[PDB]
Order: C-alpha cells, then structure tokens, then sequence
C-alpha cells in the first residue's frame, strides 16, 4: 500500500509539473 | 539379521515454493519499474 500511495503521489506531481 | 535404508518426502506446505514468493517479488518489481518510469518523467 505504501508503494501504491507513493506512485499516486508521483503521478499527481507529474500532472502538476505538466501544468 | 537385516538392515534398512530410508527415503524422504518434502513438506506439502512448501509446494511450489520456488514461485510462491517469486510471483510476488516479480509483481513488486513491476511496481518498482512503474515507479522508476514515473520518476524519470517527473525529473525530465
């Protein structure tokens, strides 16, 4: 679950950086 | 006047223990590869 949470946070940060 | 040898069976629990945790480590490795790919894009 910790790794999945980390993946979710990284995906969100990728979205913010694309913006 | 006689003697005897002896053989051995493995434990049922073991079963295919070669891949009982191999599948799991392979799945985690796939998760880690996904993580690495996403981090690569983020760093770029």
């Amino acid at each position: 679950s910790r790794t999945a949470e980390l993946q979710a946070e990284i995906d969100d940060t990728v979205g913010i950086m694309r913006d | 006047g006689q003697q005897i040898f002896s053989q051995a069976l493995l434990n049922a629990n073991r079963r295919g223990e070669a891949k009982t945790a191999l599948a799991e480590v392979q799945a985690r490795h796939q998760e880690l590869l996904k993580l690495e790919k996403s981090m690569a894009e983020l760093t770029q």
